[PDB]
């Protein structure tokens, strides 16, 4: 009964700021971590990041500086993602996923993804 | 169908002591405490003391040495004794029960108080 | 260090022949991987787990491989809905690194 | 030299074992479990201490002793001698409400060991009330 | 000790319009505040506890907001029965205290 | 006393003491007995008295009850549903005020604790699919955390000392029972007695 929804596509200007929200329904928010990945037009999937739903602890990779901030809110039971300094090539689709610890490891469910396009 | 009733008005002089009877019914006093709050004419509500069924007695800072609270579960009666009557003691004293939850708050309902008149 | 190629860039099979692909690892990292199925356009889908396991949400006619410093994966057969993108997983150190995948084409002949 | 006795049913820490030790100044009683000990700690028991529940502290010659265990109660009857032929009286010393079977016992470091039977006895109380004569009931037709 | 200051002494407004009452604290208390309604010839009635949840039997128009030192009690479409004095009560410190007491006044 | 997760355990046997003087005192904050009425402790008596003592937070006394929820009630101490005893809690803020940081509490565990289980252990808690080794990082948390027992904290944060008493209904010969009252004596009177 778990489902995930996102927003539509958006267009951004070179060197601007945008916001993307990941909404999850069908399960309580503060027990399973939320992960994000990026698919750059049929390229190798890159692990964007992940954050705790309850501890609110967020960790990143060394090749991630550029959007290094995550947050989750319980009022809307969603996760927020924001982009800054869209220079030349971050026009891709971002997938929001959730993993299950008691069973079925490694990010079972995913989302339709939000496609961002950078242009003048 | 719980109700809470107190004694009648007091006709006293500034010198002696007095006792106020607060009686509960239709609910078990052995599981909840009792609060006492006074209200002088032209003055706000002032809390005096609280008694708990576990034999706990707590008093206000300004009335620590001039108050006595007793509980009797045989007839479910609360006795509120005060000494050192003064002119300012003319007020309305409310007795009320302790609600489930946290120590401050849990104020579900109350009881109509007695009118004590002090004059020379 | 961190480098991964899984032995191919694209695979081609015409009809009926069994399809397989490895998920080779670098210097010793351990043995815990997963594979992902990617049809061209929708959200990804996990293919295999821990190189030997079965998915209750998939019509499982599948086979994995063993353990060690190398990996391998095998798929059922060449049906009419198998042309898609493949990826596998490497999660021992926290900076998880993916590979280029390998994209399968139904090699239609004359 | 003869100091203590070890009671129990398995001689292991699995089941509680009664222990009585003389300290040459006081007696200590503990039903706390102790492990197996083939040889006594002569010194010219430190086996184990598991589930230690009860503790008690209290105080030729033929120190007669009679040990009984019925309905979960342990009784020790003692009597000293100034200087085994003769008649003497045995009186109860203490009572221990432990409630444990004990099917075997061991001796810790010459003595005599006997056994009891459910017989019938006749006693002739004195004017002081101290017992001074016992007569069997099935030994002989005269009895 | 701590003290509580009410927003206005007496607020005059017609029934049916949006109203809000403010209580200010000298020291941060988190969410340990309560709102009470006292009518004429009547003792105060508990409206809102902890500024986050309502009380059974209270009309849905009553709501609470704010945390720390500022708290606001908001009512949607004030009615004739709601024209009474309001109190804010704090309990973060051991000696619990009440606010100054704001009075609602009709405009018509 | 000991820590909240590693609660102090005491067994009392072979004594006679009064239980009426407990609730009669003017210092007990919370006194809730479940298996017997509070006023009938002296009348009856049991065997194998067990005392559990620890210190919890001010706003968590309700967690200690048969069949309730809560992180502490599930990962630090859980009371079995078939519990016949009493719970006593009183304020001890002045004892720990500056302020106190030697207290630890369990927050992460794989499953709920067993009834009367003394689960003492240390391990880096895992909260992720990937295995955790070396130093704590993501999905690697320390199950114990400290208390912020600052002296400037009002209700809800002051440390409370809690003692839980349990008893057994005479599985062995009686060892502990309430004291009895002995009256005077008379002579040259037709008197019935039990003695
Ligand atoms: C019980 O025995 C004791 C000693 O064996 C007796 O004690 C004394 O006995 C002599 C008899 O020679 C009397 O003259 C003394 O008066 C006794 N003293 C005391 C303190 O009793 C005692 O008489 C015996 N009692 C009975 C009933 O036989
Ligand atoms: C035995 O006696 C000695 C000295 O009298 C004492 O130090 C020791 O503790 C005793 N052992 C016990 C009581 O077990
Ligand atoms: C001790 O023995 C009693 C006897 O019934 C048993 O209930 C209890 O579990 C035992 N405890 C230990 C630690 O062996
Ligand atoms: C004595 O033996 C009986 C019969 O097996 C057993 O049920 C009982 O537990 C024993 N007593 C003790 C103290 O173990």
């Amino acid at each position: 009964e778990v489902q995930l929804q996102q927003s539509g596509p958006e267009l951004v200007k070179p060197g601007a700021s945008v916001k993307i929200s990941c909404k999850t329904s069908g399960y309580t928010f503060t027990e399973y971590t939320i992960y994000w990945v990026k698919q750059s037009l049929g390229k190798s999937l890159e692990w964007i990041g992940g954050n705790n739903p309850n501890n609110d602890d967020t960790t990143y990779k060394q090749f991630f500086k550029g959007k290094a901030t995550l947050t989750v809110d319980k009022s809307s039971s969603t996760a927020y993602m924001e982009l800054r300094s869209l220079t030349s090539e971050d026009s891709a689709v971002y997938y929001c996923a959730r993993d299950g610890y008691p069973y079925y490891y490694a990010l079972d469910f995913w989302g339709q993804g939000t496609s961002v396009t950078v242009s003048s | 169908e719980v109700q809470l009733e107190e004694s009648g008005p007091g006709l006293v002089q500034p010198s002696q002591s007095l006792s106020i009877t607060c009686t509960v019914s239709d609910f078990s006093l052995t599981t909840y405490g009792v609060h006492w709050v006074r209200q002088s004419p032209g003055k706000g509500l002032e809390w005096l003391g609280v008694i708990w069924s576990g034999g706990s007695t707590d008093y206000n800072a300004a009335f620590i040495s001039r108050l006595s609270i007793s509980k009797d579960n045989s007839k479910s009666q609360v006795f509120f004794k005060m000494n050192s009557l003064q002119t300012n003691d003319t007020a309305i004293y409310y007795c009320a029960r302790m609600g489930d939850g946290y120590y401050v708050g849990a104020m579900d309902y109350w009881g109509q108080g007695t009118s004590v008149t002090v004059s020379s | 260090d961190i480098v991964m190629t899984q032995s191919q860039k694209f695979m081609s099979t015409s009809v009926g022949d069994r399809v397989s692909v490895t998920c080779k690892s670098s210097q010793n990292v351990g043995t815990n991987v997963a594979w992902y199925q990617q049809k061209p356009g929708q959200s990804p889908k996990a293919l295999i787990y821990s190189a030997s396991y079965r998915y209750s949400g998939v019509p499982d006619h599948f086979t994995g491989s063993g353990s060690g410093t190398d990996f391998t994966l095998t798929i059922s057969n060449v049906q009419s809905a198998d042309l898609a993108e493949y990826f596998c997983q490497q999660y021992n150190n926290y900076p998880w690194t993916f590979g280029g995948g390998t994209k399968l084409e139904i090699k239609r002949t004359v | 030299i003869i100091r203590g006795w070890i009671f129990g049913t398995t001689l292991d820490s699995k089941t509680q074992s009664l222990l009585i030790v003389n300290n040459a100044t006081n007696v200590v009683i503990k039903v706390c479990e102790f492990q197996f000990c083939n040889d006594p700690f002569l010194g010219v028991v430190y086996s184990s201490a598991n589930n230690c529940t009860f503790e008690y502290v209290s105080q030729k010659n033929l120190r007669e002793f009679v040990f009984k265990n019925i309905d979960g109660y342990f009784k020790i009857y003692s009597k000293h001698t100034p200087i085994p032929q003769g008649f003497s009286a045995l009186e109860p010393l203490v009572d221990l409400p432990i409630g444990i079977n004990i099917t075997r016992f061991q001796t810790l470091l010459a003595y005599y060991v006997g056994y009891l039977q459910p017989r019938t006895f006749l006693l002739k109380y004195n004017e002081n009330g101290t017992i001074t004569d016992a007569v069997d009931c099935a030994l002989d037709p005269l009895s | 000790d701590i003290q509580l200051t009410q927003s206005p002494a007496i607020l005059s407004v017609s029934p049916g319009e949006r109203v809000s009452f403010s209580c200010r604290a000298s020291q941060s208390i988190g969410t340990s505040i309560h709102w009470y309604q006292q009518r004429t010839n009547g003792s105060p009635r508990h409206l809102i506890k902890y500024a986050s949840e309502s009380i059974s039997g209270i009309p849905s128009r009553f709501s609470g907001s704010g945390s720390g030192t500022d708290f606001t009690l908001t009512i949607n479409g004030v009615e004739s029965e709601d024209i009474a004095d309001y109190y804010c009560q704090q309990g973060h410190n051991w000696p619990l205290t009440f606010g100054a007491g704001t009075k609602l006044e009709l405009k018509r | 006393f000991a820590s909240v997760y590693a609660w102090n355990r005491k067994r009392i046997s072979n004594c006679v003491a009064d239980y009426s003087v407990l609730y009669n005192s003017a210092s007990f904050s919370t006194f809730k007995c479940y298996g017997v009425s509070p006023t009938k402790l002296n009348d009856l008596c049991f065997t194998n008295v067990y005392a559990d003592s620890f210190v919890i937070r001010g706003d968590e006394v309700r967690q200690i009850a048969p069949g309730q929820t809560g992180k502490i009630a599930d990962y630090n101490y859980k009371l079995p549903d078939d519990f016949t005893g009493c719970v006593i809690a009183w304020n001890s803020n002045n004892l720990d005020s500056k302020g106190n940081y030697n207290y630890l509490y369990r927050l992460f565990r794989k499953s709920n604790l067993k009834p009367f289980e003394r689960d003492i252990s240390t391990e880096i808690y895992q909260a992720g699919s990937t295995p955790c080794n070396g130093v704590e990082g993501f999905n690697c948390y320390f199950p114990l955390q400290s208390y912020g027992f600052q002296p400037t904290n009002g209700v809800g944060y002051q440390p409370y000392r809690v003692v839980v008493l349990s008893f057994e209904l005479l599985h062995a010969p009686a060892t502990v029972c309430g004291p009895k009252k002995s009256t005077n004596l008379v002579k040259n009177k037709c008197v019935n007695f039990n003695f």
